[PDB]
């Protein structure tokens, strides 16, 4: 998935929906 | 025509996404900048909305089959929306997977291990276990942390990972992919541009072939470090065997940065760490990032937006609001650029400013592009741009020109070697770690490694490719890979190997454009507009062109190159061989400290 990125980092999935 | 029927769908898409995407990237920022049960919910709602939109969108973009499209840009945009996820799995399955993903990323974040012989107050990976692995010189303690993490977090994550491996493959195959592995390898897949096509397998081969030329330099550093480690950990290192995994400066041995204290060629020469000079010049986080601003303006890029300075968080907010402090750059769209960083006046942080403000410059250049083509050329192009920044902000000429290093202290061959080792410990140290790790997963997905021999082929491999041995034997209750972030956070890892080659593959070109005269390790390009242009001519495209062509625009190649990297550390490869002359260069997988 992911067609566009907000951060240039891979933050935890828990810091996402 | 369908080409135009499609052009109409993307333009309506572009309009509604830009809204919904901003709306969601803001909520994620808001949360990371202020952890609140409220910010969570918003983030979740914002995301649930974006996910549903992309779901419908993908379904609609299947109805524009690619064979009728002649135009390139429109097919890329359509390939993007069409491929990816597709919730091809049932609601039942497509939810458990999320649970697994979240739970796996949950235990790692909430991971707490106590003393197996003295458990009163268990410790968390950050900042305790990591502090021990970064700092301890006590074999017994480093070993306690290492095993404990893998003795608990990895085991409880073992059952989950297996399920993860199963459903992930189902989705990939149903997404027309041999395995979840072949999928992640699609990021580099170029089809349709003649002479610049790239397969999902060509990468594995290039990876391998490019990693061979590297073996000469990694063994010689392995030897040197092996030698210095025997000096420090006295009775625990075979002079021909692999290196105990727990003795590598961090928890996985991902990097060997924290062994410089134990591997410096000349402890006599003063370390570059200009952290003190900053504390003496009393630089503030604003100065650090504004100092970064001046750098890009010199090469011909723009100032930061004002809204950047208005909105970004460059200092720890405080105890009033909790904030995740992973150095991070953000693109929300609508002109909104921000960085979130809890800056601590340090040389590292200083350098991190330049990386994070490399993505922003990258994120900006390609904001003229349409939504779907507002991305880096591949998963490794963004990191490389950020690194090439640091590689020149550390050049002493830069430190001296900046005034963090007095015009005195001319560089001597001794200081140069200290630099190339400091560097090699981090940049070179990680390529084999990285290659091994991924290749393990590549195989795991390919079904080539049964679960009954997972952890067997794991270490079997760390010893073969990496030269690292398990200090203690691990059975199939263990999930050591899972005990690293990127694994339990479902993240393609090869990006690090590729970006490392690209960063050197890039700097050489811009330095050549900067007409630099001496070794690439001292190329500041801190006033080279010519080079800032060459960059902007790859930056401004985003994902519009395939990465092969993008690479060419700047370097003169359509595939990653290693020989630029080899030239960088070459004055240390020669000094490393000389030192390892009387020493053994290479390892024996048979050796074990626990034998
Ligand atoms: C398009 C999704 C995206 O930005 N990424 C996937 N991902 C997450 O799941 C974040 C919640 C990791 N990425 C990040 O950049 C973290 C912000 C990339
Ligand atoms: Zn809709
Ligand atoms: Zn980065």
């Amino acid at each position: 998935a992911c067609v566009r990125s907000f951060c240039s980092s891979l933050l935890p999935r828990i810091h996402c929906a | 025509t369908i080409e135009e029927q499609a052009k109409t769908f993307l333009d309506k898409f572009n309009h509604e996404a830009e809204d919904l995407f901003y709306q969601s990237s803001l909520a994620s920022w808001n949360y990371n900048t202020n952890i609140t049960e409220e910010n969570v919910q918003n983030m979740n709602n914002a995301g649930d909305k974006w996910s549903a939109f992309l779901k419908e969108q993908s379904t609609l973009a299947q109805m524009y089959p690619l064979q009728e499209i002649q135009n390139l840009t429109v097919k890329l945009q359509l390939q993007a929306l069409q491929q990816n996820g597709s919730s091809v799995l049932s609601e039942d399955k497509s939810k458990r997977l999320n649970t697994i993903l979240n739970t796996m990323s949950t235990i790692y974040s909430t991971g707490k291990v106590c003393n197996p012989d003295n458990p009163q107050e268990c410790l968390l990976l950050e900042p305790g276990l990591n502090e021990i692995m970064a700092n301890s010189l006590d074999y017994n303690e480093r070993l306690w942390a290492w095993e404990s993490w893998r003795s608990e977090v990895g085991k409880q994550l073992r059952p989950l990972y297996e399920e993860y491996v199963v459903l992930k493959n189902e989705m990939a195959r149903a997404n027309h992919y041999e395995d979840y592995g072949d999928y992640w390898r699609g990021d580099y897949e170029v089809n349709g541009v003649d002479g610049y096509d790239y397969s999902r397998g060509q990468l594995i081969e290039d990876v391998e072939h490019t990693f061979e030329e590297i073996k000469p330099l990694y063994e010689h550093l392995h030897a040197y470090v092996r030698a210095k480690l025997m000096n420090a950990y006295p009775s625990y290192i075979s002079p021909i065997g692999c290196l105990p995994a727990h003795l590598l400066g961090d928890m996985w041995g991902r990097f060997w940065t924290n062994l410089y204290s134990l591997t410096v060629p000349f402890g006599q020469k003063p370390n570059i760490d200009v952290t003190d000079a900053m504390v003496d010049q009393a630089w503030d986080a604003q100065r650090i990032f504004k100092e970064a601003e001046k750098f890009f303006v010199s090469v011909g890029l723009p100032n930061m937006t004002q809204g950047f300075w208005e909105n970004s968080m460059l200092t720890d907010p405080g105890n009033v609001q909790k904030a995740v402090c992973h150095p991070t750059a953000w693109d929300l769209g609508k002109g909104d650029f921000r960085i979130l960083m809890c800056t601590k006046v340090t040389m590292d942080d200083f350098l991190t400013a330049h990386h994070e403000m490399g993505h922003i410059q990258y994120d900006m250049a390609y904001a003229a592009q349409p939504f779907l083509l507002r991305n880096g050329a591949n998963e490794g192009f963004h990191e490389a741009v950020g690194e090439i920044m640091s590689l020149s902000a550390a050049t002493p000429k830069h430190l001296k020109s900046i005034g963090l290093l007095s015009p005195d202290f001319q560089e001597d061959n001794e200081t140069e070697i200290n630099f190339l080792l400091k560097q090699a410990l981090t940049i070179v140290g990680t390529l084999p770690f990285t290659y091994m790790l991924e290749k393990w997963r590549w195989m795991v997905f390919k079904g080539e490694i049964p679960k009954d021999q997972w952890m067997k082929k794991w270490w079997e491999m760390k010893r073969e490719i990496v030269g690292v041995v398990e200090p203690v034997p691990h059975d199939e209750t263990y999930c050591d890979p899972a005990s690293l972030f990127h694994v339990s956070n479902d993240y393609s890892f090869i990006r690090y190997y590729t970006r490392t080659l690209y960063q050197f593959q890039f700097q050489e070109a811009l330095c050549q454009a900067a007409k630099h005269e001496g070794p690439l390790h001292k190329c500041d390009i801190s006033n080279s507009t010519e080079a800032g242009q060459k960059l902007f001519n790859m930056l401004r495209l985003g994902k519009s062109e395939p990465w092969t062509l993008a690479l060419e625009n700047v370097v003169g190649a359509k595939n990653m190159n290693v020989r630029p990297l080899l030239n960088y550390f070459e004055p240390l490869f020669t000094w490393l061989k000389d030192q390892n002359k009387n020493s053994f260069v290479g390892w024996s997988t048979d050796w074990s400290p626990y034998a």
